């Protein structure tokens, strides 16, 4: 998310046993990065 | 005639007058935009009691 | 900068000869190259100067209309084409670089320069 000029990145790694969709269950994401960019963002894409 | 190069060299010799001696100059300008402020001072701490 | 002259030698009056002077190091875009000559027992005398950017040329009266100075930027070389050789033109010619960006090209006739080549002998018969 991109709020108040800060780019915040939260994440969580979990083990799973499921090949179709998102596992059902619950886990919280701890913050990883807070970037003070002040950059307007409106679009994004993924890189594989 | 009436067509000159805009620049000219400085004469910096060790024996030159202080008025004509070379001086290194740095001008620091401070900017507050619609962005996070990312250049801050040291903000010194103290001991804990 | 390092200056290396070439092209001197013996020529008959009326002939033509091309001197070369390769410029290396800090070849400034807003500098100039000049050719000067010193005859035995005489003081060094300005001959011709050319500004590196644009190639406008300035000549001493003693050589105006006879000699041409040119430079090849890509090769960082200045050339002196010595046409209509005369007895008085006999001298050692040295190529020098003007690190002083002078607005008025004619000022390079009297400016004391910074670095000097080794010299090449020209003898006019
Ligand atoms: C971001 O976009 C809004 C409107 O699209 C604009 O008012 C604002 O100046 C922009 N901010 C930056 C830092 O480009």
């Amino acid at each position: 998310k991109n709020i108040d000029g800060y780019f915040k990145i939260y994440s969580k790694h979990t083990p799973i046993n499921l090949v179709r969709d998102l596992p059902q269950g619950f886990s919280a994401l701890e913050p990883l990065v807070d970037l003070p960019i002040g950059i307007n963002i409106t679009r994004f894409q993924t890189l594989l | 005639f009436n067509c000159y190069f805009p620049l000219q060299s400085y004469g910096f010799q060790p024996t030159n007058g202080v008025g004509y001696q070379p001086y290194r100059v740095v001008v620091l300008s401070f900017e507050l935009l619609h962005a996070p402020a990312t250049v801050c001072g040291p903000k010194k701490s103290t001991n804990l009691v | 900068v390092q200056l290396v002259e070439s092209g001197g030698g013996l020529m008959q009056a009326g002939g033509s000869l091309r001197l070369s002077c390769a410029v290396s190091g800090r070849t400034f875009s807003t500098a100039a190259m000049g050719w000067f000559r010193q005859a035995p027992g005489k003081e060094r005398e300005f001959v011709a100067a050319i500004r590196w950017s644009g190639g406008s040329a300035y000549y001493a009266d003693s050589v105006k209309g006879r000699f041409t100075i040119s430079r090849d930027k890509a090769k960082n070389t200045v050339y002196l084409q010595m046409n209509s050789l005369k007895y008085e033109d006999t001298a050692v010619y040295y190529c020098a670089s003007y690190q002083a960006t002078r607005s008025l090209l004619s000022d390079y006739a009297t400016w004391p320069y910074d670095y000097w080549g080794q010299g090449t002998q020209v003898t006019v018969s």
